[PDB]
């Protein structure tokens, strides 16, 4: 299973409030153009919110109402990494961030943590 | 199963018409096996539109459509993976337009990605007038052809005035995945706008749709 696909984050950690932030999502045993993409975090006791999408294209992005604006969804190809560059953060966005993908089956990433400090 | 009895929805179409370009972005939700569904459909890009809205909101799923338990559903079988449709739309008066929708599921919500395109819109016709007022309900012949669903259904806008501005309509639903094919039947359709504001930048779209033999 880890042996067809894997989804591998990367580029959290902690930022003060108002800063910036870049995740990586890495893809492996399967062409990230070819699958729809989406980001989730979970802030621990809480439930899991989805954070935004992309489509198989590209052409399309979407994103929850609770990060529109400062939240970006992209991808390359050629790297086959989907990113979600993070703006304007802010104390309530503190959680882990995974990528998801279904290709027959459902997969998804390990997660990197990022935590937002207050001022 | 996957498609459970409320399903959200979330769509993005980009296109043109008569070389007008715009983006519209929709959001909703529906009861998938009652054939039901609401959209709340917004312009982003290309407002105000200069075409009648009419000939948008059939490309804004089949998913939503009440089966028969005697008919397979070819569109509830094809999902988590989803499908994707292509649909000509040949107006009487030489005006045509092309559409692509690539479905897909994610949680409770489905996800559309629509492209929509069209020309030779005579510039003193309806559509480019906005002289439309409804579709009229009507009946798609579904039938398997190639492996696929194919679906033909004659189309109709009432005019202001009380005359009909007819069009044909022909779709290929194509399954991301292998899916039991059903034999001939027919869907019935009844799409309407709710609501709008003044220049259809804010509108919201119904349908009600049901699978039946002849």
């Amino acid at each position: 299973s880890s042996s067809q696909v894997q989804l591998v984050e990367s580029g959290g950690g902690l930022v003060q409030a108002g800063g910036s932030l870049r995740l990586s999502c890495a893809a492996s045993g399967f062409p990230v153009d070819t699958q729809w993409m989406h980001w989730y975090r979970q802030a621990p006791g809480k439930e899991r919110e989805w954070v935004a999408a992309i489509s198989s294209t590209g052409r399309s992005t979407f994103y929850a109402d609770s990060v529109k604006g400062r939240f970006t969804i992209s991808r390359d190809n050629a790297k086959n990494t989907v990113y979600l560059q993070m703006n304007s953060l802010k104390p309530e966005d503190t959680a882990v961030y995974y990528c998801t993908v279904y290709v027959g089956n459902r997969y998804r990433g390990q997660g990197t943590q990022v935590t937002v400090s207050a001022g | 199963s996957v498609i459970k009895p409320e399903m959200k929805i979330k769509l993005r179409m980009e296109g043109a018409v008569n070389g007008h370009k715009f983006v519209i972005e929709g959001e909703g939700i529906g009861k998938p096996y009652e054939g039901t569904q609401t959209l709340d459909l917004t312009v982003e890009e290309g407002a105000p539109l200069p075409f009648s809205y009419d000939i948008l909101t059939p490309a804004f799923n089949r998913a939503f459509t009440k089966y028969p338990e005697d008919i397979p559903d070819y569109f509830k079988q094809a999902f988590p993976e989803g499908y994707s449709w292509e649909r000509s739309m040949t107006y009487e008066d030489q005006g045509i337009c092309i559409a692509t929708s690539d479905i897909t599921m994610e949680g409770d919500c489905f996800f559309y990605e629509i492209r929509f395109d069209g020309t030779n819109f005579p510039p003193n016709g309806p559509v480019m007038q906005k002289k439309t007022l409804k579709w009229e309900p009507s009946t798609e012949k579904m039938y398997v052809e190639d492996g696929v669903l194919k679906g033909d259904v004659e189309m109709a806008l009432l005019l202001e005035g009380g005359g009909h501005y007819r069009c044909d309509f022909k779709t290929t639903y194509k399954a991301k995945k292998d899916v039991r094919l059903p034999d001939a039947h027919e869907v019935d359709h009844r799409i309407e706008i709710l609501s709008h504001d003044k220049d259809y930048n804010k509108v919201r779209l119904y349908e009600h749709a049901e699978a039946r033999y002849s």
